[PDB]
RNA sequence: AAGAAAUUCACGGCGGGCUUGAUGUCCGCGUCUACCUG
């Protein structure tokens, strides 16, 4: 539901951050780019927070998406 | 009646060894027993930054203290010896058999119809030039990846070996091959009966390899790297690990396979271009294109999805067995 | 229409070796073969401390003490021998080929357009005066980074090798050089011809460099310093790594490119002050400056960000191809 | 706050114990002596046990300071 | 008071960086006494 671009170069483990759009929100459905089973997501404000908080998690590279995907992964909001 | 397999899966045939680089000197070049491995050295850098940044949302006094400072990092950067002029890779490739007799089976018939359609490439279309595709691109040493750039002579040596005793003994230099095309090599046709004598199942073959590009002295490599994934927290210093073998560098068989999974000029796009590496959905990992996408019709996952019920593909057929050949 | 690269990235044409620091006396000068390396040593240090306070808020009865004591750290400084006057640096740099055929294109159309200006500004802009700035700011010995402060003098023996042989042979007086005007040199011409013969892609060029700091006996050095991030805890004694070879003392290659990327005056502030190392974004180290500011247009991400659009940069296209070099 | 002296002569790693007391304990804030960024402290009782474990360390003169510097940089206590 | 279970098929990590700068470790010191390699 009106998709756009990923956060840099998955994998690591076939999974994905997948950021895409909501008409208000932003998702961030972690999720394979394989048959299709995300595990939780997380919904909050646009862009220019995703990628602050994105640069705000530790690690360096390919670091800050596992340890975003691990982030989200144990998630508060359904 | 007749559908796709629900899990198949087929053997790397055509398997392929590590690299372990060694450092020689030119006129001690038939003489690699005790030459000595590269151990993969630590050089220590201080930044700069040529990154581009944000054009969003900014401001301009950022960039004085960022541009300013060294966000300084340790780099395992694999160098050579002191006073050693060649180099080294071997790697034993050996190719197994049975090019599509699979590993898994969801469904026993459409086995048979896999097996009938070894039988159809393998009866009809002889593998002289698809062997030709897996030898004379990659005797032409795309073997050495990124060490291959700017050579003085590249020579590879693939010995073959029934034993201890090797019979097939072949020599070569791989800078009077090109890259973009295969031109007709008499014993590139040698090695290409002898791969026929591989992948059809007539002998067992493992090919050692032993690659000499002659460059220089001291310069950097292109060795395999490794990954910082959740181990740039608890050391926390290097950015770059050229992984080993035993006290000596790699090339991980992951890169070793595109050396010579680099076959079909088959693809939507090119014409003498780009002679990439022959995958399902045809994708480089350099480009970030996708050759062959899902609108065309030169996938590895439709080359069966028609051939297994219509038999037409026409001589594009050998972009969708040499992806089932590894 | 014709957007810029995603995601682009260039090789390092014109790659750089270590160096090996050994140590000789002058009318031995032509036999450095058997000369020994350096080994980096082992002083042990005390001092005070010259580093500043902070100035915000305080307690008067740290600073006393503070000053009054002693730092007694271990320092590995590299020390010259006893009775050896000359010096060493064995660097091999080979200038590879292909001065803007990318390594990574993640859009071809971006990539023929700069195959494209690598075909103007090596078509039209001859390198002559180009690989004059890689030479005549990198003969005289800029190579020697520190260790070029006070030479009697410092002789450079770039010979040039096709294989065990050798046969461009030239020698120099890097103290009869500057370090911020080029002068004009007939023989640094033939090495811009040779460089000439390099980056356009005519020969295996691999320049052997020996260069001679005549300076004095067992004096210090300028090696390259490697790190203690998460290394002065275990040890926590040494203070300054002088980086290693196999037994000798480095000059890492990080370093040993700003020796010969300090290409262009071409930058926004100085007339003949300043010759800083060609980058993107211009910025040297040391300074903490950022010549070439985003403000400015003389960024290397503004060359093709305005070339590959409109096609005009008239003669800083240097310092945007230099850019590219490396 | 409440500053007292140091333990014997730092540095050996611009580090210093830089015992300083507290008005019922005693902080033991290993620090530089250049800008100021410790790593971690200890509170404990008073100089008369500081002394105490501090000899009761091993190695010989400087030695005691590295060792009671890594003794104190894993420590137990917030 | 558990007893049996084909987890496997394959897989470009590379791309480029000046660590640097500067330093009093010194000061004293009884190893110690004897003894069948058969």
């Amino acid at each position: 539901m009106k998709f756009i671009k990923y956060l840099s170069t998955a994998h690591l483990n076939y999974m994905n951050i997948a950021v895409y759009e909501n008409g208000s929100k932003i998702k961030a459905r972690v999720e394979n780019v394989v048959n299709g089973k995300s595990v939780g997501a997380r919904d909050f404000d646009s862009t220019e927070q995703l990628e602050s908080w994105f640069y705000g998690l530790p690690g360096s590279g390919l670091g800050r998406i596992e340890n975003a995907m691990n982030e989200i992964s144990r998630r508060e909001n359904p | 009646e007749r559908k796709l397999d629900p899990s198949d899966a087929l053997m790397s045939a055509g398997a392929w060894a590590q690299r372990d680089a060694s450092q020689e000197w030119p006129a001690v070049t038939v003489r690699e027993k005790s030459v000595r491995g590269t151990i993969s050295n630590r050089l220590k850098t201080k930044d700069r930054d040529p990154a581009k940044l944000d054009a969003s949302i900014q401001s301009p006094n950022l960039q004085t203290v960022d541009v300013a400072n060294l966000p300084s990092d340790a780099d395992t950067l694999k160098v050579r010896f002191t006073l050693r002029v060649l180099g080294g890779a071997g790697t034993p490739s050996a190719c197994n058999d049975a090019a599509y007799r699979d590993k898994l089976l969801q469904t026993v018939a459409t086995y048979v119809n896999d097996q009938g359609f070894a039988e159809l490439a393998r009866r009809y279309a002889h593998n002289l030039a698809n062997a030709r595709f897996l030898w004379r691109n990659r005797v032409g040493a795309e073997a050495v990846e990124v060490r291959i750039n700017h050579i003085r002579q590249g020579e590879v040596a693939r010995a073959w070996r029934f034993d201890a005793l090797a019979i097939g003994l072949r020599d070569f230099k791989a800078d009077a091959e090109l890259d973009a095309l295969a031109e007709l090599i008499a014993s590139g046709l040698s090695g290409s009966g002898h791969v026929l004598l591989e992948v059809v199942a007539f002998a067992r073959i493992g090919d050692g390899q032993e690659v000499f590009p002659s460059q220089e002295l001291i310069l950097d490599k292109g060795d395999k790297k490794g990954q910082k994934s959740k181990t740039l927290y608890s050391v926390r210093d290097a950015a770059a690990i050229h992984s080993q073998k035993i006290g000596n560098a790699l090339r991980t068989i992951d890169t070793w396979y595109p050396d010579e999974d680099g076959l079909g000029p088959i693809a939507v796009e090119p014409y003498g271009s780009v002679t990439s590496q022959g995958k399902a959905y045809r994708q480089p990992k350099q480009k970030l294109d996708f050759y062959t996408l899902l609108d065309n019709w030169v996938l590895r996952d439709e080359a069966p999805a028609v051939e297994q019920q219509h038999y037409v593909i026409a001589n594009l057929i050998r972009g969708g067995v040499f992806g089932e050949a590894e």
